[PDB]
DNA sequence: ATCAGATTCCATTCGAATCCATTCGAAAATGATTACATTCGAATCCATTCGAAGATTCCATTTGAGCCTGTTCGAAAATTCCATTTGAGTCCAACCAATGATTCCATTCATTTCCATTCAATGATTCCATTCGAATCCATTTGGAT
DNA sequence: ATCCAAATGGATTCGAATGGAATCATTGAATGGAAATGAATGGAATCATTGGTTGGACTCAAATGGAATTTTCGAACAGGCTCAAATGGAATCTTCGAATGGATTCGAATGTAATCATTTTCGAATGGATTCGAATGGAATCTGAT
């Protein structure tokens, strides 16, 4: 398969303002993109290393949406909705 | 030709999208994302689609809550915008950093 | 031939969280009231968040409960809102809130 | 493929509260999630409640305080009110 | 000695230090009306009071430097409750 | 009692974190948080010592609501 | 009775700084910092046991417990000093 | 004789073994988990023991107190991530002032 | 800036006092040790499930023009808050005198644990039923310009 | 207050995915007769703390005095909103091979289980200490005015 590079600037301007709104927010500065995308990276890596854990553990290599489960609830932020 | 006031489609729009759930990244872009973070973790893996449906959804979570606190701190130094100084104030403050 | 769901007047299964309490090593032994006054605990509250629930389910015209109404019934709750307040909602949403100092001048 | 999920009590209780409404089967999901964490969240608090007083076993006193320490409020007071009848209709026979 | 460096210097007088900053025990005094209010004829360990203030002036300083820090990014060199609200805002204890 | 924390009290408690200057409505909010706090470990407290069938509460019993609050204590013996 | 760890904690100490002591409040403070860590550890062991339903916690339950809570190379060395202790032990 | 010097450590092995079944962790014990585990006791103790030593004196005090301890934990990243959520008994604060405060 | 007088830290020695040190007996603990149990680590053959790739629609994405208003600006006014002495007010800590409140036994009964051995309960199936995810509309805005 | 313009509701209808039944079969609650514990049970030393009353002593509470932070302005600057035409690529569909799970067989290798006997570890004093609270002298420092 092709090389994965750069797939966090498919997150786009307006997703990311969006996501503003929902949230309630206004006027978004120029410089939030960026900042968005850096927040959102540290936090998907920090779920995403603690589900792949929970995978090799499990000695299979295929990620369960319950390792997504399990890690999310790790990290203090449960998740409802996907425990099967 | 009509042009609405700056800031009035912006109301317009936090109307729009907390009366909707709906995942507001657009999907397939968040599932390469996801591929990439996993992969330069670890080679070889395989999803099951309810596996990124699940971090997506964690993950709009995460973005709109922090940017709820990060309009709190816009406030609170008497703003209307959001700047990352922001953003870093409330990760300081919720224990992030 | 007697069910132990309905002699303490329960829908939850008791006989089941007891095996659950067994199998999840929580001690060495389970005492014989422990299963039911739980199932209790847990009857009671979906009891409480489901009716909860349905309010907000017809006052948005609906037969039936999406997990928006659920979300929507605990974030209004005071009590559920702090029980719930590390849990995420597959499907919530938000609640209509917008900070006053945002409205026009 | 065949194991647990408490979707039919969550459904019975859905009747009886609100006998017109129905239920979505994502909706019902997140209930299984609410009942799975609370049932767990319950039973750990009392397991080390147990432990803390070094004792074997969990009895009714222990979920009790158990609930009492976990829920804000009055639905830990209507909690330990639902739960002891549930339990005193128990020992009735 | 002009206004705000006595400040700091006791900014550096206290963290240079691990003293329990608040007196002895009309903090348990405070203590127990809190306790009694919840149940009568309590008893404390010495030790127990010790503990209590101890993570309590922890909890404090805690919520002062984050407080502080709401000040500075409103501009603002001094602490007010709006920023005390703030801070325990994002906390989540709120 | 809430106030047998003085106002120098809190202003040592307000160096400690770094603050220059203290306003005047500071020390009731202040009051008004640490009891919030002082409560809500209390009450746990209490009840931990109290499915123990003691009426005294140990500071083992302070550390385990303080551990049950999120705020871990290190030092009497959890 | 009851036990404390203060033995094991004072040999380590004095075998990693023989110039130094330890004050009892430290001690204390060192006795809580091994009881939570023992606690984290094995109770994310008994989860991990769990999620893939199995009665035993092995060497390597501890240790994905271990790349579990530790952050990055205190995670790695961790891993180290554990994985040696166990064959070191097993050789006999 | 201790399986802690079969395994070369300082930390009982045996006491984690007994603190292992009787904790309700599961209702069997590995023979290699006690053992792994002792010695990743063992060396957070070690270190932090050694962090705190060094920050023990650049002020020339004779020994660990707990002042000590909360400068070793709370300049060494990993272990102020680890325990973040901890506090220290007498610990204080690290000397930071703002900037913004400075004359 | 390098005077210029005070607080003030910032240290080099002292005569002590609150610990920690190693010692020094008396449980509780670990380690073996044969003798059972069990868990799974080890082979399969099924069966879900996922990765992939091509194609066609149009929903959004982007990008750049244009300018309103929100940020930061320097300044000027008003006020809350630091520094500083003085009153006295309540602490530090000091033992110290009392019997409540723990907590550890050496008894028993009630209670939970086992373990087959059935009895319903519950969960997986289609199986064909209804709210509803789209589809326009105009009533009702609501907007910003006259 | 005025007519005007896109946008916002929320009430009509349309074929379709979704929910909620009835039905057959696999687990699992549940009976019920011994096996093993568990918690009070009344009965006792022991510890660990309420309780006053005691003095020197900071530590507090006020109240002067003014100095700079905060507020508020009013102005300059620029950044972000808004809109519109291209089009990029997502979303949808439906295909399809087979890597990767998984139910279920299966046994050597691993962990329990009484049952002992040996030692480690605790607790409690007993003998050098190690740093607390002063003692000041000296930069070091802060800040008032030739």
């Amino acid at each position: 398969r092709k090389v994965l590079r750069d797939n966090i600037q498919g997150i786009t301007k307006p997703a990311i303002r969006r996501l503003a709104r929902r949230g309630g927010v206004k006027r978004i500065s120029g410089l939030i993109y960026e900042e968005t995308r850096g927040v959102l990276k540290v936090f998907l890596e920090n779920v995403i290393r603690d589900a792949v854990t929970y995978t090799e553990h499990a000695k299979r290599k295929t990620v369960t949406a319950m390792d997504v489960v399990y890690a999310l609830k790790r990290q203090g932020r449960t998740l409802y909705g996907f425990g099967g | 030709p009509h042009r609405y006031r700056p800031g009035t489609v912006a109301l317009r729009e936090i109307r729009r999208y907390q009366k909707s759930t709906e995942l507001l990244i657009r999907k397939l872009p968040f599932q390469r994302l996801v591929r990439e973070i996993a992969q330069d973790f670890k080679t070889d893996l395989r999803f099951q689609s309810s596996a990124v449906m699940a971090l997506q959804e964690a993950c709009e979570a995460y973005l709109v809550g922090l940017f709820e606190d990060t309009n709190l701190c816009a406030i609170h130094a008497k703003r209307v915008t959001i700047m990352p100084k922001d953003i870093q104030l409330a990760r300081r403050i919720r224990g992030e950093r | 031939a007697k069910t132990r769901s309905s002699r303490a007047g329960l829908q939850f299964p008791v006989g089941r969280v007891h095996r659950l309490l067994r199998k999840g090593n929580y001690s060495e032994r389970v005492g014989a009231g422990a299963p039911v006054y739980l199932a209790a605990v847990l009857e009671y509250l979906t009891a409480e968040i489901l009716e909860l629930a349905g309010n907000a389910a017809r006052d948005n015209k609906k037969t039936r409960i999406i997990p928006r109404h659920l979300q929507l019934a605990i974030r209004n709750d005071e009590e559920l809102n702090k029980l719930l307040g590390r849990v995420t909602i597959a499907q919530g949403g938000v609640l209509p809130n917008i900070q006053a100092v945002l409205l026009p001048k | 493929s065949r194991k647990e999920s408490y979707s039919i009590y969550v459904y019975k209780v859905l009747k009886q509260v609100h006998p017109d409404t129905g239920i979505s089967s994502k909706a019902m999901g997140i209930m299984n999630s609410f009942v799975n964490d609370i049932f767990e969240r319950i039973a750990g608090e009392a397991s080390r409640l147990a432990h803390y007083n070094k004792r074997s076993t969990i009895t009714s006193r222990e979920i009790q305080t158990a609930v009492r320490l976990l829920l804000p409020g009055e639905l830990a007071k209507h909690a330990v009110s639902e739960g002891t009848k549930a339990v005193t209709k128990y020992t009735s026979a």
